[PDB]
RNA sequence: UAAGGGGGGCUCAUGGAGAACAGAAAUCUCCAGUAGAACAAAAGGGUAAAAGCCCCCUUGAUUUUGAUUUUCGUGUGAAUA
RNA sequence: GUAAGCAAUGAUUAGAGGUCGGGGUCGAAAGACCUUGACCUAUUCUCAAACUUUAAAUAUGUAAGAAGUCCUUGUUACUUA
RNA sequence: GGUUGCGGCCAUAUCUACCAGAAAGCACCGUUUCCCGUCCGAUCAACUGUGUUAAGCUGUAGAGCCGACAGUAGUGUAGGGUGACCAUACGCGAAACUCAGGUGCUGCAAUCU
RNA sequence: GCGGAUUUAGCUCAGUUGGGAGAGCGCCAGACUGAAGAUCUGGAGGUCCUGUGUUCGAUCCACAGAAUUCGCACCA
């Protein structure tokens, strides 16, 4: 399935309420944080004792979960995102 | 009687459709539906397609050939254009059980077209059939305004 | 009967008249909306009258409560024939001033005006409103622009009985339409484009005035298209 | 063995009927209920949102009252663990009536002391 | 992202009967019949009032909620005015 | 749907009817004369867990009753104009 | 006395052979600048011509469909026997087969008599 | 977290930042030899990975994708 990457619909966090042009994007990336609390246990030595149990490798997830339709509004900041429907290849 | 009494129900006509068959088509269709243009006067259907087996590669989907249909009045003037002259080239009379009468002139440089707007040569058909059960009712319609019989 | 146990079919439905998917979701709201000429507010073409009639609850469905009819117009001052544009007009006026009954005065006594009660009003929105509303019903063919149903609904409306609507469907006043064959006369609503029509002449065959569809007349009793005719009525009820 | 959820065992209960096939009619589609009349159940895959459940067909049951309007009502009826307050939701199609004949008979009994 | 909403229009697959043509037929038509065709992918199931055919314009792949109930011990979930 | 059945669908036994096909014979290929196998349908007869037109006693659910509630007129507030 | 509509409502409400009526009311007959639509006159339109049409009714039994009286299988709760089964307490008891039967039921609206 | 090579006629590959491409092996046909080999002739076989651009003009330059191939960093 493909949502269009740039619809209008109604305002949805009601910045405007009366219907707008949204854009719909995604959001960015950037650093790797460092300060974030499985990253402050990982490479301390912690879990206490019990193995190398230390917050350790991939803790992961599957293919695609939610679609990111992430409709900015053309008046303020506010983001909106619902309870997206489902894709197994999308793109942006 | 036979239910054969008033004008109705001895013949008033729904359609008498013409046609030309495409065995060709793709640059070729513009010669088949210019030419039902140029004998009628009118907008030619570029056609639907029945839903049976794929023959060739593509049968239904695609609109094919090319036919008009044609109601009313409007339709007993170009019935008259294939009657008149167009039955009397090579052509004696056909009818099925049901009473079909068709019309398949090779001749299309008598009447309308020549050779000169042509590619090569063909026909044209025209289905100038009769909504009356039987083509012992259908023929009654042809030999009141008179047709070329074969007896 | 078929294969298996079956159904066999509605006899209405077989005789050719009754609808059942028209009759879904249309009835669902029972405000003031019923005719006996199939259901809901039916303005129908027919060679002469039309009965107009809003709801009333009983077992079997629904009865006359207010009405009116199509020949309650020679009750203010036509006197011609059965057929014509003037008269959907005028019978939508008719009916939606009496509230009464059709033995009666076009005067208000059952309860409605417009429905049974007011409601709420916001500003237009569009797809899902509150449609708590009086439907005026087409009944059987298409629905042409300038018909004789959406001229009925303009009478209608703000007369008495209120079924909303645009002005896109519509005929006006001054502009209907309206074909031709040739013979020689003219009716209308007021006057209009037919008698624009007049400089070249011929229109006629089916017969004029007071009731429901049909046209003009052919013998000389009025020759032009004048008001005359129709604000003996309009102006009169 | 099976799968739960929709026709699983009792597949008629799913299943319209091939007698009374076809798109459902004004019937009990208008016929819309209040306090304390008696109905019944049977369901079809023709009405959509709105299916009631599979098990708690066979029972019987009464309207409660029908809460505000039409669509999301009630019918009251016992699920075999033990005596408690079960219900279930349906809209107004799966509907039907019933035994109307069993209160009446305090009206008939009253026509008593008066053929003194 | 139309393979959605709303308006307007329509009833089949298929057979018989042939028509210059034809290759079953192409296209069409008279005559007969009507949910057996059509269904992402499997099986059941719904359906002509159409869930099938046909044509154009729309963007609701929607905000803020929920009476009253489904209902599993639960985690967790549905009908939902 | 036990019961009972072959409508529908499923699997095969029988009489015969008979288009086309197949075989035989005369014919240059082409054409002509005969005849063993078709639907249909009449007569005769088999028959199925994913095949069911019709549809108990008897046990069971769910509701209600044997154990007392029905109905008239007027007013007030909500829903509701 | 009749015509037309709304139904509710599906197989005792279904079909054929064949007859018969016309302006209170209904339906066919016949055609088109220009709106409006296309492949096509499916929006709209005078005196009149006419039962073609369709709703309806009479005449009618050919077929769907239908039925007593009578005959009868299984069996809970239990209770008596048998190798591949048969027979009973006690409460009810069909199709198949048949005397025979058969042209719906009910409510509402408009108009004339 | 970040970068390098390669894609050219069936197959083997030669070769390139703007005037738009090149040879063997193989395939075919005719010469030629006493014949096979050898070799000329004629037939040919590709818009240089793909979608869309820049320019007077594009294999070549650009934005972006397909796909074979190669390496460091990862957290520790």
């Amino acid at each position: 399935v493909n949502v269009p990457k740039t619809r209008k619909t109604y305002c949805k966090g009601k910045t405007c309420r009366k219907h707008t042009q949204h854009k719909v994007t995604q959001y960015k990336a950037g650093k790797a944080s460092l300060f974030a609390q499985g990253k402050r246990r990982y490479d301390r030595k912690q879990s206490g004792f019990g193995g190398q149990t230390k917050p350790v490798f991939h803790k992961k997830a599957k293919t695609t979960k939610k679609v990111v339709l992430r409709l900015e509004c053309v008046k303020c900041k506010t983001r909106a995102q619902l309870t997206l429907k489902r894709c197994k290849h999308f793109e942006l | 009687s036979t239910k054969a009494q008033n004008p109705m129900r001895d013949l008033k006509i729904e359609k008498l459709v013409l046609n030309i068959s495409v065995g060709e088509s793709g640059d070729r269709l513009t010669r088949a539906s210019k030419v039902l243009e140029q004998l009628s006067g009118q907008t030619p259907v570029q056609s639907k397609a029945r839903y049976t087996v794929r023959t060739f590669g593509i049968r239904r989907n695609e609109k094919i050939a090319v036919h008009v249909t044609v109601r009313g009045p409007k339709a007993e003037e170009i019935l008259e254009r294939g009657l008149k002259v167009k039955e009397y080239q090579l052509r004696d009379r056909n009818f099925s059980a049901t009473g079909n009468f068709g019309f398949g002139i090779d001749e299309h440089i008598d009447l309308g077209i020549k050779y000169d707007p042509s590619i090569g040569i063909f026909g044209m058909d025209f289905y100038v059939v009769m909504n009356r059960p039987g083509a012992r009712v259908t023929r009654r319609k042809r030999c009141k305004g008179t047709v070329g019989n074969s007896h | 009967a078929y294969s298996s146990r079956f159904q066999t079919p509605f006899r209405r439905r077989r005789e050719g008249k009754t609808d059942y998917y028209q009759r879904k979701r249309l009835v669902t709201q029972h405000k003031a909306k019923y005719n006996t000429p199939k259901y809901r507010l039916v303005v129908r073409f027919t060679n002469k009258d039309i009965i107009c009639q809003i709801i009333s609850s009983t077992i079997t469905g629904d009865v006359v409560l207010a009405a009116a009819y199509s020949h309650e117009l020679p009750r203010y001052g036509i006197t011609h024939g059965l057929t014509n544009w003037a008269a959907a007009y005028a019978t939508g006026l008719l009916i939606a001033r009496r509230t009464l009954q059709r033995l009666g005065l076009d005067e208000t006594y059952k309860g409605v005006e417009e429905v049974e009660g007011e409601y709420e009003l916001t500003e237009a929105v569009e797809d899902g409103p509150r449609p708590f509303k009086v439907f005026l019903d087409i009944g059987l063919q298409r629905t042409t622009t300038g018909a004789r149903v959406f001229g009925a609904l303009k009478g209608a409306s703000d007369g008495g009985l209120y079924v909303p609507h645009s002005e896109n469907r519509f005929p006006g006043w001054d502009f209907e339409t309206e074909e031709i064959d040739p013979e020689l006369l003219r009716s209308y609503i007021f006057g209009g484009h037919v008698s624009q029509y007049m400089e070249e002449l011929a229109d006629d065959d089916e017969e004029r005035f007071s009731e429901l569809f049909k046209g003009y007349l052919a013998d000389d009793i009025d020759a032009d298209s004048l008001e005359d005719i129709y604000t003996s009525a309009h102006e009169a009820i | 063995g099976k799968s739960h959820g929709y026709r699983s065992r009792t597949r008629y209960m799913f299943q319209r009927d091939f007698r009374k096939h076809g798109a459902v009619h004004l019937s009990t589609y208008l016929k819309v209920y209040k306090v304390g009349d008696i109905v019944d159940i049977k369901a079809n895959g023709s009405i959509q949102k709105g299916m009631p459940h599979k098990f708690y067909q066979g029972k019987t049951g009464v309207v409660y009252n029908v809460t505000k309007s039409s669509v999301g009502v009630i019918i009251n009826k016992m699920v075999g663990n033990r005596y408690l307050e079960k219900r279930l939701n349906l809209r107004v199609e799966h509907i039907k009536h019933s035994k109307a004949a069993a209160a009446a008979a305090a009206a008939a009994a009253a026509a008593a002391a008066a053929a003194a």
